[PDB]
């Protein structure tokens, strides 16, 4: 319960999710491309951890 | 580009009845409108759900 209070930081891992934002920040990005990283990281989590497309998402995305 | 998005919503406007428009181009898995089995985390109701949802009614303009 102390953890719930701060030890979790109530923070979602989004570890692929915020490793591709970081790694593209630097980057000039164009919209389109923007836009549809955007789509693929929803759809990946909409997705689940242990199936193929999940795989094939993030093959793509990297 | 012919208008069949603004005739249909016209036929709305004109038969008092709220609009709502679907894509359903190249789609694949059905889920979109059969949703998700709701025990899975992150499941969500098909596009219809959120059709009847925002329109207010039973009989909307689909
Ligand atoms: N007969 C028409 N009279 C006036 N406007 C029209 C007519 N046909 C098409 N439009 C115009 O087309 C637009 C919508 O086209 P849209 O429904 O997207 O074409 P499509 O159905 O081929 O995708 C509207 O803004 C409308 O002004």
């Amino acid at each position: 319960i102390i953890k719930k209070e701060l030890g979790l930081e109530k923070d979602d891992k989004d570890a692929i999710e915020e490793k591709f934002r970081e790694r593209l920040k630097e980057l000039v990005v164009p919209k389109h491309v923007m836009d549809v990283v955007d789509e693929e990281l929803s759809k990946l989590g909409l997705l689940d951890n242990h199936s193929s497309e999940f795989n094939v998402t993030r093959n793509y995305l990297d | 580009g012919v208008g069949k998005t603004s005739i249909a919503r016209s036929i709305a406007r004109a038969l008092n009845r709220e609009y709502f428009r679907f894509s359903v181009g190249g789609m694949t898995d059905v889920a979109e409108i059969k949703g998700h089995r709701r025990t899975y985390v992150g499941a969500m109701p098909g596009k219809i759900i959120q059709c009847l949802k925002k329109t207010k009614t039973e009989n909307p303009l689909i």
